[PDB]
RNA sequence: CGCGA
DNA sequence: TTGTCTTCAACTGCTTTCGCGATGCATGCATGCATGCATGC
């Protein structure tokens, strides 16, 4: 399940969290899924109809 | 060097909780090759090589309706030297309800044996 | 103090009691002679009394003032004077024999937590200072002049028994697949395997060839994401690179538990040294033992 | 009855509503019943109380309306319920799992417990996941678990095993996006069946259990792997995670001949495929890096590949086997200055390698080499026989039979002279490990059947 | 005398930072005596 | 070595377990847990 | 390390809240949700997030009787023998508290 | 957040005072017969979980004498932390530090 | 025969509950007769 | 007297222009305290993502309060403070029992936290008669209840029917109600009303 | 002890305190009224000592974990004090500072 | 409080 | 008257390392010989 190897130990917010305009979500998600080219596979399926949608 | 062991399995009973056990053989299965260690009456023949988990005995329970065994607990193997069926007092009635069972155990000049 | 959390009192009241889990409380079985925890009774006891003032003086509490004579308050409102030093005491027994007063002046007093703790070990010094452990080894020595002196002879029996798992990983394959193959019965054998999942598999109940399985299944990956950093780990028969951590009792300084290099040497059950350790060890070689640790 | 029944049920609601829940989990109760137990509630109550639950799902949605969900999700053989009934749970199953997609996951879970069936009972199932999974992205990763939390144990019936990797194969179409673990899971199973029958020479089990699955994946292997698949298909990918978890997972595992022939029955039905597998196997015997044995073993997979293999271009193998003579060429100038150093020749176990290599390829001489002069590819009569009375002497260190082998068909065809130096390698004649590591050929006559056959074509009989 | 030790070490609501060997014995951290002293980094290109 | 009880804690068993007295209990494929 | 592995060693959950090896258990999760470990001293009965705004959804967690918990969701695992728990045990049942400063924090 | 990316400063800022510069490390230049130790057993368990080796093996099953045979070459990727007793430490690189 | 009184040592036969005795002297003790049966031992 | 609610989320998903709904993807940068395998110690960044990263993306979170949509600018800390933020070698504190890695990192996670009172759009897979089914950012699974539709709408056979009659298609807005992380899988309540 | 088992989080140091009855009352499975030990059938009487509510027992599965024997930590209970009882550890600071 | 340095 | 060091004297803690290893008193079944009660012819 969840062990140290595959879990943070413990995760922390540094700062209020920043809103993001969608082009730089579309400059993410590009480069996100571009820098990513196994789990990895099932879940930028979903980040491609998640960019799809924009 | 000789081992005397004492099997009682009237020992839980409360003197008229009725018999529970019998040594010997059920007549539900039971694995077969206790044959070869024990005698037809559950007991091992006298004379018999012993080593640990073979067994040393053979009782039926009545509650549990299984044949159960006794086995050799130690790890040196021994041979079985003598059997002693013991009854008991009371105008008897009583059936064996316990074995003392004498284990001859080979001993000879191991390496760290003092003299 | 940082929190400042204020000092109460209420400390040394010392009102409900912690019961340690089940696990701890577990009753003790004497040969087949079955009895419950000690410490079970001692708070049983507390656990009588307790009812029994709580319900005793529910009743003086429902007798009408009125209805109640001045005498009925000297049957109950002195009788709970007498239970709250049993109640009081009983605690005492619970953590403090020493404290409990005398039943029967004899029979002993049942230890208490205190007591387990404290006497001549009572716990800290028994097991925490100091432990029984595993993969270690007490024997006979015996003089062999011909091993080096940093070595040690090792018996086959403990060869067989005493194992290190060791890291599946290149250089090593070439062994443990062998190391797999030869079995708990023949040394340098292994016994178990750990899977990445932590999951281990026994060698024992275990012919060659299935096993053979085993140990040519045994580097390849796992589909499980979570033990890719992972690889099996074999436990190997002890064998002649392994270096063992020797003991001869009492220790009297750092010297009498020194390391040996391992030399396993066939044919006999006992430890065997060479002579250079005896003066360190302080050994004899009549039926002196040595703790071996692995 | 059935008034009674509706009146029943939404009375029962309202005991829900007003917390009571009690007739809820009677009606639960009535529900969780076996398969088996004729007290089981019939069709047509179940057609009312579906399609009531259908009305307004979140009335039921509680800790109370809880174990009520469960029955119905743990009903059993739902599969098997008429049509409309079947039709109204289906139609209920959407309707809650859309409205919480919380209970989807045990019932992916009942629907991946499923997929031990034949494909038959299982196609709602595989029906009602390829549509929840391009709706429910998410739920790819834990039913992904639930393939590997469920698999059938080696020891477990073939029945469970086959129609489980089959309901696999089934789904596996159904989503490409896992594409990947399936076959892992696959794989290894595969391999944790192969690896069992080798040391074998139960037996007539796992023979029977793996031939079924291997002959039932090459052939949905080679449905999936056609031309039309190298190019607008996934086959490529495809082709590419089979030899990944080749390279992965099979290369490492050890004296293990059993599915290694699925690649080469795969890379067999296309050229590219052959070309495509061909590459990766020089690029893995050449690596620096690589564990010698590693390279020795490449060379043993790659070497005893070609020559029992049918389709593939002659021509292609030649070259870079050539080059590996050249490959060959650079070795032995740097090297048998080493030879007279301080060491073993067993330092040099890759070219032997390289070597037994080597004489598998002559294998195909002795059926198709002399070119149209007769003359032999690259000079091979006088390259080998400088470089076999060379400090390598190769022949003495290579395979006992492929080297006796090569001696033969050799001098028959002309190629070299042998025996006389075979001589010479006995009477002169890590250590045992460097012996067993060449010795072993990963291809080599099937002790299977079917499959055997379909590798009939695949296969060169030495005859 | 553990409790009487152990009594005065909650009055003070004594902190216990865990030094010598029994300490960090009991707790079963590393120890300081040698093989402890000196931690071990490891290094990583960037 | 029998207790057939306690199934297999392994999902491709379960096969059939025996206790050893060193506190592995083992099924016959040989999961020792 | 011999006297560790030979004694008992096996790594446990401590609430780097409550700072305790003892208030830890698993939490008896839903169909649709795995178990996890949440701290019993630190956690609060459900029935108070309402009283006084919205709680999070994670945060409530039920025991084997199914009461739903909110907090007490700070745990890590620890390496610590495991005499050392039934050392807590005992002083527990003196009522001495034992906090166990853990890092990282 | 603000109260984590507080003690963050502060983690800095302590550790910034107990941090020894290079210049300013003041200790033995030689290999403590304990760092030797240690650095063989840590370095060998990596070896033995397949992390990056960076000398030839040459058949040696043994990671530790692995361990050993990159020490002899300075190769192992480590770094000591000498913690003064008041905590404030120095960082000695493996090869920096002088061996035997 | 399988039996032999511990004391007369007449040889003696037992069935299921039987009174474990003697059948002539009557001691309650009884011993078990060893019979053919085939035992391996080396020489050495 | 007793504040617990220091536990909150104090950013709120504002309304977005031009268009109606609220920006619920955001950018936290956070630390972690995570563990490296020995294999990854020359690839140190490489590792963190497979071992702790990756398995992150795309699953809800409680301390971000969100689904992790993905992560930037992954920064491994140094032990030592007197390196400077260039230096290509970084110190990494052995585990002293063990020889796994751990060390804090710094990384931003870009993650959609959908608030209640939030504003969203999606499609529609299926309108039953209960609920309506909705796909946000053809990923979330969001659902609308009954009761929360407004009465005087209607469903048919089938296919739901507004109050001006016609069905409805597509992206459709709604307000937030609940979220629910409790499944494996994320839930966004939503409502009409 | 497992090396592939890493354990992130640590032990700095260990704090002394005194359980307040408010905590032992958060912080207790169950609460043990009941003297009775074990039933006529060893079912563990419940509000017993051996009450499942404090770990599992036998193959009886924990009540408040809800583990088997093997995985069920335990967990401790509180018996209410009807009289506030001395501490006889300290009682003697109590003696003094009264 | 018996057995072994 | 009252301060306090003065003195003797009531309580109270530990001890070189490891393996091999409950009493009494009431209830009732047990035994044996002699009347009664139930089955059968
Ligand atoms: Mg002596
Ligand atoms: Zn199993
Ligand atoms: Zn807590
Ligand atoms: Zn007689």
């Amino acid at each position: 399940t969840a062990t140290t190897l595959n879990t943070p130990v413990v995760i922390h917010a540094t700062q209020l969290p920043q809103h993001v305009s969608t082009d730089e979500v579309l400059q993410f998600l590009e480069s996100f899924i571009d820098e990513k080219e196994t789990n990895l596979s099932s879940s930028i399926s979903q980040l491609k109809r998640i960019q799809r949608d924009f | 060097m000789y081992k005397t062991e004492k099997v009682d399995l009237a020992l839980n009973r409360n003197r008229g909780d009725p018999i529970t056990q019998h040594f010997g053989f059920g007549n539900d299965e039971w694995p077969k090759e206790w044959l070869e260690k024990l005698d037809e009456d559950g007991l091992p023949y006298i004379g018999t090589y012993v080593e640990e988990g073979d067994p040393i005995c053979a009782y039926f329970d009545d509650t549990l309706n299984k044949t159960k065994i006794k086995t050799y607990h130690s790890s040196e193997p021994a041979y079985i030297e003598e059997v002693n069926l013991i009854g008991d007092e009371s105008n008897k009635f009583q059936e064996l309800q316990t074995v003392s069972i004498k284990y001859r155990i080979r001993r000879t000049p191991q390496i760290g044996d003092k003299f | 103090n940082l929190s400042r959390k204020l000092v109460k009192a209420d400390s040394f009241f010392m009102d409900v009691l912690v019961v340690p889990p089940t696990r701890f409380r577990l009753p003790s079985k004497l040969g087949e002679e079955v009895h419950e925890n000690s410490q079970n009774q001692l708070l049983s006891k507390v656990l009588t009394t307790s009812l029994l003032i709580r319900d005793l003086n529910d009743d003086l509490s429902k007798l009408q003032k009125d209805k109640v004579s001045l005498e009925d308050r000297r049957v109950i409102f002195s009788r709970l004077m007498n239970a709250f030093v049993t109640i009081q005491n009983d605690v005492n027994a619970f953590i403090d024999s020493t404290k409990a007063q005398g039943r029967t002046s004899g029979k002993v007093p049942i230890p208490g937590v205190k007591q387990a703790l404290e006497k001549k070990e009572g716990l800290f010094r028994k097991h925490m200072m100091g432990k029984r452990v595993n993969y270690a080894a007490r024997s006979v020595i015996s003089p062999d002049p011909n091993i080096e002196t940093n070595e040690i002879g090792v018996p086959p029996v403990f060869a067989v028994k005493l194992t290190y798992p060791e890291p599946v990983t290149a250089y090593n394959i070439a062994e443990l697949r062998q190391a797999v193959i030869n079995g708990p019965d023949k040394w340098p054998g292994a016994t178990q395997i750990q899977n990445e999942d932590g999951s281990l598999v026994s060698l024992i109940g275990m012919s060659v060839e299935q096993r053979k399985a085993l140990a040519n299944q045994l580097l390849t990956p796992s589909s499980n994401v979570s033990t890719h950093t992972l690889n099996k780990k074999v436990y190997r028969h002890i064998k002649n690179r392994d270096v063992v951590l020797m003991n001869r009792q009492p220790t009297l300084h750092k010297a009498s538990m020194m390391g040996h290099k391992v030399r396993v040497l066939p044919n006999e059950k006992t430890l065997r040294l060479h002579y250079a350790n005896t003066g360190a060890y302080n050994a004899d070689f009549d039926g002196d033992e040595m703790n071996m640790h692995f | 009855s059935a008034a009674m029944y509706s009146r029943f049920v939404k009375s029962a609601l309202d005991d829900l509503d007003k917390n009571d829940s009690t007739q809820i989990g009677i009606i639960a109760n009535q529900v969780a019943l076996p398969s088996k137990n004729p007290e089981r509630i019939n069709d047509k109550n179940l057609n009312i109380l579906l399609d009531i639950l259908s009305s307004n799902i979140n009335r039921i949605e509680s800790s109370r309306g809880t174990f009520l969900i469960q029955s119905i999700i743990n009903f059993e053989k739902w599969w098997e319920l008429p049509p409309h009934t079947l039709s109204k749970y289906i139609y209920f199953i959407k309707i809650l799992c859309s409205s919480i997609p919380k209970w989807w996951q045990d019932v992916s879970m009942i629907l991946v417990s499923c997929f031990i069936l034949p494909i038959k009972q299982t196609v709602c199932h595989h029906d009602m996941l390829k549509y929840f999974l391009r709706m429910i992205p998410s739920s790819m990763g834990f039913i992904d678990t639930y393939l590997a939390k469920f698999f059938p144990n080696k020891n477990d019936t073939r029945r469970k095993l086959v129609n489980y990797t089959s309901n696999l194969l089934k789904l596996r179409g159904y989503c490409s996006e896992l594409g990947f673990q399936i076959w892992s899971l696959l794989i290894e199973k595969i391999i944790s069946i192969d690896v069992e029958l080798q040391n074998e020479l139960g037996i007539k089990e796992l023979s029977t259990k793996l031939d079924s699955i291997l002959t039932l994946v090459s052939t949905h292997v080679e449905e999936q792997v056609t031309p039309e698949s190298l190019e607008s298909g996934e086959g490529v990918g495809v082709f590419n995670t089979l030899t990944t978890l080749f390279k992965t997972h099979v290369l490492p595992t050890y004296y293990t001949r059993s599915i290694q022939y699925i690649m080469f029955h795969v890379s067999q039905q296309q050229l590219e495929l052959m070309d495509s597998f061909l590459v990766t196997l020089i690029d893995i015997s050449f690596a620096v890096n690589e564990a010698a044995e590693k390279k020795i073993k490449s060379l043993q997979y790659l070497g005893s590949y070609i020559a029992r293999a049918k389709k593939l271009s002659r021509t292609q193998i030649i070259f870079v086997a050539s080059y590996l003579t050249s490959w060959l060429n650079r070795y032995v100038i740097e090297r048998e200055e080493e030879v007279d150093q301080r060491g073993g020749m067993e330092r040099f176990k890759h070219f032997y390698a390289a070597f037994q290599a080597l004489c598998y390829i002559f294998c195909f001489r002795h059926n198709i080499f002399r070119d149209t002069d007769g003359n032999w590819e690259c000079e091979l009569d006088k390259f080998f026989q400088r470089m076999v009375i060379s400090k390598f002497n190769p022949l003495k260190f290579c395979n006992e039979n492929v080297m006796l082998m090569f001696a033969r068909i050799a001098q028959q065809e002309s190629v070299a002279y042998c025996f006389s130096i075979i001589e010479n390698n006995n009477n002169e004649r890590t250590r045992q490990q460097f012996i067993d590591l060449q010795s072993y050929f990963p291809y080599d006559p099937l002790f299977l059947k079917n499959y055997k056959i379909l590798m009939k074509e695949y296969y060169i009989e030495w005859s | 005398t553990t409790c009487q030790f152990l009594t005065k070490a909650v009055l003070d609501n004594e902190r216990e930072q865990l030094d010598s060997p029994s300490a960090r014995i009991v707790v079963g951290k590393l120890n300081n005596v040698g093989t402890g002293s000196f931690d071990v980094l490891a290094k990583v290109p960037n | 070595t029998f207790i057939r009880g306690p199934i297999c804690g392994t999902d491709n068993c379960p096969s059939r377990l025996w206790r050893i007295i060193d506190g592995r209990r083992t099924c016959q494929y040989g999961h020792v847990m | 390390d011999r006297l560790l592995n030979s004694s008992d060693y096996t790594q446990a959950s401590v609430c780097r809240e409550c700072g305790s090896i003892l208030t830890t258990q698993q939490s008896v999760p839903r169909i649709g949700s795995i178990s996890t470990v949440c701290c019993r001293r630190c956690s609060m009965r459900f029935e108070d997030a309402k009283k006084l705004i919205f709680i999070d959804d994670s945060q409530i967690w039920e025991d084997g009787q199914g009461n739903k918990f909110v907090g007490g969701n700070e745990t890590t695992t620890v390496a610590i023998p495991f005499v050392l728990k039934y050392l807590d045990s005992e002083l527990s049942a003196m009522g001495i508290r034992l906090r166990y400063n853990v890092e990282p924090k | 957040p603000e109260d984590f990316q507080q003690h963050e400063q502060i983690r800095r800022k302590t550790l910034k005072e107990k941090a020894i510069p290079k210049d300013q490390r003041a200790t033995t230049p030689y290999m403590t017969k304990y760092e030797r130790a240690r650095i063989l057993g840590t370095r060998a368990l990596q070896i033995s979980m397949n992390a990056p080796v960076f000398v030839d093996l040459e058949g040696e099953t043994d990671p530790l004498r692995i361990a050993m045979k990159e020490l002899a070459e300075k190769k192992i990727p480590l770094v000591i932390r000498r913690y003064l007793p008041d905590g404030s430490f120095e960082d000695w690189s493996v090869e920096e530090l002088i061996v035997d | 025969l399988k039996y032999i009184c511990a004391e007369c040592s007449s040889k003696l036969s037992l069935s299921r509950t039987d009174a474990v005795r003697c059948k002539d002297c009557g001691h309650r003790i009884l011993l078990k007769a060893r019979t053919k049966r085939l035992v391996q031992f080396e020489a050495r | 007297a007793r504040f617990i609610k220091k536990h909150k989320k104090q950013v709120t998903n504002p309304i977005d222009e031009k268009n109606g709904t609220s920006n619920c993807i955001v950018r936290v940068p956070i630390a972690l305290y995570v563990s490296l395998a020995p294999m990854y110690l020359e690839n140190p960044l490489q590792g963190v993502m497979k071992q702790h990263l990756n398995p992150l993306v795309m699953k809800y979170n409680n301390k971000v309060g969100g689904v992790v949509l993905g992560y930037e600018g992954l920064k491994i800390l140094d032990a030592d403070p007197l390196s400077k933020e260039d230096t290509s070698e970084k110190l990494i504190k052995i585990t002293p029992d063990t020889p796994f890695g751990f060390t804090w990192c710094h990384v931003n996670l870009y993650v959609w936290q959908p608030q209640v009172g939030d504003v969203l759009e999606g499609y529609i897979f299926i309108q039953s008669a209960s609920h309506i089914g909705l796909l946000i950012h053809d990923a979330f699974n969001a659902s609308i209840k009954k009761n929360n539709i407004p009465v005087d709408w209607t469903f048919v056979h089938g296919h739901w029917v507004d109050s001006n009659g016609e069905p409805i298609d597509g992206k459709l807005r709604f307000t937030v109600r609940n979220v629910h992380t409790t499944g494996r899988v994320v839930s966004v309540d939503g409502t009409l009303i | 002890m497992d090396i592939s088992k890493p354990v992130g989080s640590e032990i700095t140091s260990v704090d002394f305190g005194i359980l307040t009855a408010k905590e032992i009352r958060n912080l207790s499975a169950k609460q043990i009224t009941n003297p009775t030990v074990l039933d006529n059938l060893g079912h563990p009487v419940s509000g017993g000592l051996y009450d499942l509510a404090l770990g599992a027992f036998l193959r009886n599965l924990c009540s408040t974990c809800g583990l088997d024997e093997k995985f069920c930590p335990g967990h401790q209970g509180h018996i209410e004090l009807p009289v506030p009882c001395y501490n006889p550890l300290f009682f003697n600071q109590l003696y003094i500072y009264l």
